[PDB]
């Protein structure tokens, strides 16, 4: 992270440190540098990383992105839910429960 | 415009702080016991976390267990829109009065008058109790606030009421925890009168400055610490006028008073606050003399150590005719 | 009375 | 809908004592050592 952090090639962006600092669980050093203050991220910032984080299946995260800021009704008022569901779902689990509810 | 869905209105800074009184008081609004005011930053970006929680519940436990009014800013931006949410939630578990002083020149969405609706360049919290609209003009959104909240605060400060003994008068205390500048003008005006503040020594970056000042180089470096971006972006010039104003927060230690980040307790906001309190009555003078006020004050606040410690003590003749009617009470 | 109060205050 | 939301209230104050009962172990002797 700091070779990322002193590089200056992507310091002034400042969303790709969020998305790396995710995929390597580090919950301490997203809430005290990503965040931190006076910082303008609105509630359209964290859309596409909370995605991320749901799928990756990144409890703590999803709570510090849902906690600070995040609007959950608008994010979920998207089109994603369709998405989350056409896709996500393992398919295992749809053939069980689908046996299961014939049954 | 009144809406309801709270009473609302339009102030003007030529309107006396008496007549506004007078309208609250007989009108709508019932003797004040106690002014808790938070003074925080306006801006919609705020240091969220349950901490920040924590401390705040307990203040508003607190304000309605005394009947205290409540004066924010009020334009559904971070701490203010949790205050708003917290005394919904509180009305759902009698009344709590929470007036929101905020700028007519900001608003956006204007609707001139009766009772009209409005849904919905400024925002405007619709779960206050009470909400006021202040700018004679300069729809740019200038300064106003100041202007007005902090005379209708002396004002009620000076107003003698016979109850919750403190010399029949009322407490007007000022709690500090957002980082803005603003804040930071408020708090040096509130010193400019008597009025005690209390600052949180936690997330706020200027509150941090305050709570580590307590040799104008060192005052530089700590302002430097905190804010780095701020300070870069402020013009060298105009450092001055920051830098005097904290001369002015530390030119007085016997009113400033901060609370503990490492202390856990459950009951810090109400020691703190009583303790913030209890030094302005002790080093005001004008009932010093008298040596009974004092204990009524600190038994309604609960704080059984420093009673012990202070009132007793030693070396006083109180004897056993003294204790009647405090004990009674 | 509500109403003088409130044209008294706007001034 | 009213119901609903003093159940939210409820809900607000059995989370609260979950976490009391959490940090009731007292070990921030430990970190207050530190």
């Amino acid at each position: 992270y700091k070779a990322f952090s002193t590089n200056e090639q992507d310091k002034d962006n400042w969303n790709g440190q969020l998305k790396l600092l995710l995929e390597w669980n580090q919950l301490d050093l997203a809430s005290d540098e990503i965040f931190t203050n006076d910082r303008r991220w609105e509630s359209a910032d964290l859309q596409e990383v909370m995605f991320t984080a749901l799928i990756k299946d990144r409890p703590k995260f999803v709570r510090l992105f849902l906690e600070n800021g995040l609007n959950l009704q608008k994010f979920l008022t998207n089109e994603v839910l369709t998405e989350l569901f056409s896709t996500h779902f393992s398919t295992l689990v749809y053939r069980n429960l689908q046996i299961a509810k014939n049954s | 415009g009144d809406i309801q869905f709270g009473k609302y209105l339009r102030l003007s800074c030529d309107t006396d702080s008496e007549t506004l009184y007078e309208l609250l008081t007989q009108h709508w609004h019932l003797k004040t016991p106690n002014l808790v005011i938070s003074v925080t930053g306006g801006a919609k970006n705020f240091a969220l976390k349950p901490r920040m929680r924590k401390i705040f519940s307990r203040l508003i436990y607190i304000a309605q267990s005394k009947g205290a009014w409540i004066l924010t800013g009020g334009t559904h931006y971070g701490l203010m829109k949790y205050i708003g949410e917290v005394v919904r939630d509180n009305t759902i578990s009698e009344n709590i009065v929470a007036i929101g002083i905020a700028a007519w020149g900001m608003v956006s969405n204007r609707d001139t008058l009766f009772s009209a609706q409005y849904i919905m360049l400024y925002i405007l919290d619709n779960n206050h109790t009470h909400l006021l609209l202040v700018d004679n003009g300069c729809h740019g959104h200038p300064t106003v606030e100041a202007k007005l909240r902090n005379q209708l605060e002396k004002y009620i400060s000076e107003r003698t009421s016979q109850d919750s003994n403190y010399g029949g008068k009322i407490p007007i205390v000022c709690f500090a925890q957002g980082g803005g500048r603003e804040t930071l003008k408020a708090i040096n005006t509130s010193v400019k009168s008597k009025i005690p503040c209390v600052v949180v020594e936690g997330s706020g970056q200027i509150a941090d400055v305050i709570a580590s000042l307590v040799t104008s180089s060192m005052v530089k470096e700590k302002l430097v610490r905190f804010l780095p971006r701020t300070v870069s972006r402020l013009p060298e010039e105009e450092i001055e006028s920051w830098i005097k104003w904290l001369k002015e927060i530390l030119e007085s230690s016997h009113l400033l008073t901060v609370i503990k980040m490492e202390e856990a307790g459950d009951e810090i906001v109400s020691n703190a606050i009583s303790y913030a309190l209890y030094k302005a009555f002790s080093t005001n003078e004008q009932d010093k003399d008298n040596w009974n006020g004092q204990l009524k004050l600190l038994l309604e606040w609960n704080q059984l150590d420093l009673a012990s410690d202070e009132i007793f003590t030693n070396d006083r003749r109180w004897e056993s005719a003294d204790l009647q009617e405090v004990m009674f009470t | 009375d509500l109403v003088n109060f409130i044209q008294a205050n706007f001034k | 809908n009213e119901t609903l939301a003093w159940e939210g209230v409820m809900k607000e104050n059995y989370l609260v004592k979950i976490n009391t009962k959490a940090n009731d172990n007292s070990e921030e002797m430990r970190h207050r050592f530190r």
